[PDB]
């Protein structure tokens, strides 16, 4: 065990569990020779970069599982929310750490992956006829997430059981409790806007229930922990 | 500083009486002046316990033999002793022709000569004598017998071609030599009933040793 | 296994190859390709399947189907009984997780799907 | 931890507890200037010689204590049952390894030992004078096994508080859980009946009563694996 | 004249004649890098490997012929019986020997050959219009054969007057009454089903009908004896 800081932000964490780099390759830079090499990208380090700590949501008996995006979950947040919104292009990578608070009495196993261009889709009014949109709340929940309704398909017509082909990793009560995650920047081109389109999100479903007797303190705190790598913006406003 | 008593020999030397013949002239017992013992070194009462604290043995036993009358007299008779290995047949009568079977070692000697004393070696067709055996020789009332045990019998009468003058009791002792044991075992605790089988009494199982009040007093 | 950390036991789980039936009880299964899983030890565990083979060509009601028979068999029994300290839960789920080696392979390509476009 | 196998058999066991090898000797083979040097001994590697699981005790409170006999318990078990059967006769080495799966809130100490030509004696009527002797399901068990009656005197009127003078081991709970013994061949002869005769005798007894507060697992499973060494045969039926 | 021995198996035979080895191959084993590299397939040497002597068969005037289907004729018998069996694949070749015994006063000549794949054909109801199928007793005989009932075709709509064409060897009363004949294993597949398929079938037809005067023996034992080579199996059941 050992604390890691990153400017003002210092988390206490275990020193070094099992990293899972999605698709082998790590949050890297764009060189000069790119589509926009006038208006030189700049690329934020000092506080901008750093440990983000979202609000700790309760794991319960009955919890469904929960889900983020990004990058919509900072554009809210903080001076990195700061520059999402005030500039016209970002890439950015991810550093995403899970983690737990539970005792030995209590038992669960949580799935946590990343999927790129995660689409949500509603129930379509429930017969199949009506062609309703997911609301905006659903699509972008920020940085308090939102709660899947139907995790079997994970509200979107797929096996939750076939998410293993993500950059996952698992969170068994009675072996870990923290998860780390490091996402490169993934889309069809270089940048793109930070604000219309989710890159990915953040997934973490309870696929074993929690479980407890009576008199274990009923919810096991899940803390959101993450941290902006290698992020660049360009065209302020 | 030496340990020389607590040595296996040491600890089982010593001849004991292991045997004792009668050969009253009125009598119920042995009516024809001759007897046949089946040599059993559980004769002498302490030994049981003190051989079963090993599973296997091997040795060599000296027999020395004392022969009086029931008043401890000495008297002009002769006497032969024989000894009939295992796998030999023993005499059914005064005048089975065992007692000439010169296969059958037989030693001659008169009351008044000192006792008689012969040395009988390690028999057993099997590497060593064995006090338990866990199974039957191919519930059932063969269970633990190890025949290839018998060390042999000794047939014990008075010379000549009709009865003795003299009521005679002969004794028979057994020192026993030249001693290996392995897999030592627990020291029997309980009550022996049989002289085959371990079986105790299961109403009378009994602790160990003395009991106290309360394991706060001494 | 994702059971409470405190509890512990043996699971026997066995592989019975293509024909051999399901083995009667567990020590019929206990003579056959065995593994003894003790969750008090390591909480996964991982079981290959030697071989598999879906080449037995068949033409049952009118339509061919190459299919297996080659149906091996993975039985699961409870080698000891699950043991808790009070303040566990005395249930606990398991998860299975597949996939195949790297010699596996796959010939014929045939689309089918129950799902398809809709107009 | 990790799991050793023996051909088609894998057991999950711990790293390497010590081991009592009973009297100081390895199960070895038997040299050809024997006995029967010429119906040559044919020594089974493959499947024979390999860990056998048998079926569970379970400790309880009341519990009096266990034990099997040899080679008696795998004379009916699998191809190993197969030789012991239609051969006439029989030398063979054995590793024992005998665990409970028990929570830190159980308490009890066992004594493992083993014991060459166990005899069984009954009770004898009661009073003494019936020359009663032991069944054949009371001397030659099986793979079930069989309990005693009268610990203290291990079914044969001797202490157990002296048993210790055998190869044993403890497994007391609050320390180990596993114990494990190898047996060499004991017997007056190179070789001898499976069938007839049982070298020995496994005892397992509970010195130190098995214990927990309501609640916990009334009772604990102890699980029995051995395998043969430097097993012989001779004579095939 | 001279006497081999396989193990607990000892048979009286002639020095050495002509042996016809099969397709100019022998009956070897099969690498580590094929379809099942991962089921080790054991290869038995000890006692499955030995000369068998089926139930002599009794030559006589009228005698059609008979046959033997492999592996059938041994899954019955003995210790390779028990393999064939409790065993998923096999793969073996096969020496066999035939022998007869007859004074120098009688006189005949059987062909025997090997045919692989030998599939029988009945009548089929007698005008040609039944599609009866052959039994399991006349499919796979055993270790007691099968009598043929129309030699000329061999009870299948091939002409015997060709059967030279397969690995065969003639048994010429004044000459020989031994012929041996070494077969490797012959089939579409590495390995397969030592109880569905029956890789080939041994035919030993008179083909010069068996004759001797009055008084002299009327019937000339045949005697049977093979041995398993290079013999594999794999998945145990």
């Amino acid at each position: 065990v050992a604390q890691l800081t990153i400017g003002n932000s210092t988390i206490t964490t275990q020193e070094a569990a099992n990293i899972i780099v999605g698709y082998g390759e790590w949050p890297s830079y764009c060189s000069d020779s790119d589509a926009t090499a006038v208006d030189k990208p700049t690329r934020p380090d000092v506080s901008v970069n750093r440990f983000y700590t979202l609000d700790t949501k309760l794991w319960e008996k009955s919890s469904k599982g929960w889900y983020w995006k990004f990058p919509d979950v900072l554009t809210e947040t903080g001076v990195f929310g700061q520059n999402a919104q005030f500039h016209y292009l970002y890439r950015s990578g991810f550093c995403i750490h899970v983690q737990c608070n539970a005792s030995k009495f209590h038992q669960g196993a949580l799935l946590v992956a990343v999927l790129p261009e995660y689409v949500i889709g509603t129930v379509a009014g429930g017969t199949g006829t009506e062609d309703t949109h997911p609301p905006y709340k659903q699509t972008q929940p920020g940085a308090d997430g939102f709660e899947l309704q139907h995790p079997y398909v994970l509200d979107a017509g797929i096996p939750i059981s076939q998410l293993t082909v993500c950059p996952h990793q698992w969170i068994n009560l009675r072996t870990n409790n923290c998860a780390t995650i490091i996402v490169p920047y993934i889309n069809a081109l270089p940048f793109d806007s930070a604000l219309n389109h989710c890159n990915f999100g953040l997934l973490v479903v309870p696929i074993s229930p929690l479980d407890y007797d009576q008199g274990a303190t009923p919810v096991i705190p899940i803390t959101i922990t993450l941290a902006p790598m290698c992020s660049e913006f360009a065209g302020l406003r | 500083h030496s340990t020389a008593e607590t040595t296996l020999d040491s600890f089982f030397s010593r001849a004991g009486l292991v045997g004792e013949i009668d050969l009253p002239l009125k009598g119920t017992t042995n009516p024809n002046g001759y007897a046949n013992w089946d040599i059993d070194i559980t004769g002498y009462a302490q030994m049981r316990r003190k051989v079963e604290l090993f599973t296997y043995m091997r040795f060599d036993a000296e027999f020395t033999f004392v022969a009086c009358t029931p008043t401890g007299e000495v008297v002009p008779q002769l006497l032969q002793y024989m000894f009939v290995p295992p796998g030999a047949p023993k005499p059914d009568s005064r005048e089975s022709l065992a007692w000439q079977t010169a296969t059958n070692p037989s030693v001659f000697v008169k009351l008044s000569d000192p006792p008689a004393q012969v040395s009988v070696p390690f028999m057993s067709p099997a590497s060593a004598y064995q006090w338990f055996y866990d199974g039957y020789p191919t519930k059932d009332l063969e269970y633990g017998a190890m025949p290839n045990n018998m060390m042999g019998t000794f047939s014990v009468r008075t010379v000549g071609t009709s009865k003795s003058k003299y009521p005679l009791v002969v004794r028979i002792y057994m020192r026993m030599k030249h001693v290996r044991a392995w897999i030592p075992r627990p020291m029997r605790n309980q009550n022996y009933l049989f002289k085959a089988n371990p079986n105790y009494a299961g109403n009378s199982i009994k602790p160990t040793g003395a009991s106290r009040t309360a394991i706060t007093t001494l | 296994f994702t059971g409470s950390f405190m509890a512990t036991g043996k699971m026997l789980i066995a592989y019975t190859p293509p024909g051999g039936p399901l083995p009667k009880d567990r020590a019929t299964a206990m003579l056959g390709t065995h593994v003894i899983w003790d969750f008090g030890l390591q909480s996964s565990v991982t079981l290959v399947i030697p071989w598999i083979s879906n080449t037995h060509y068949r033409a049952h009601a009118r339509d061919g189907v190459f299919d297996y028979y080659t149906t091996g068999l993975v039985s699961i029994w409870y080698q000891t009984n699950y043991v808790v300290p009070i303040g566990a839960p005395n249930t606990a789920y398991i998860i299975a997780l597949a996939a195949a080696q790297k010699n596996f392979t796959m010939k014929l390509c045939k689309d089918a799907s129950d799902i398809l476009q809709t107009g």
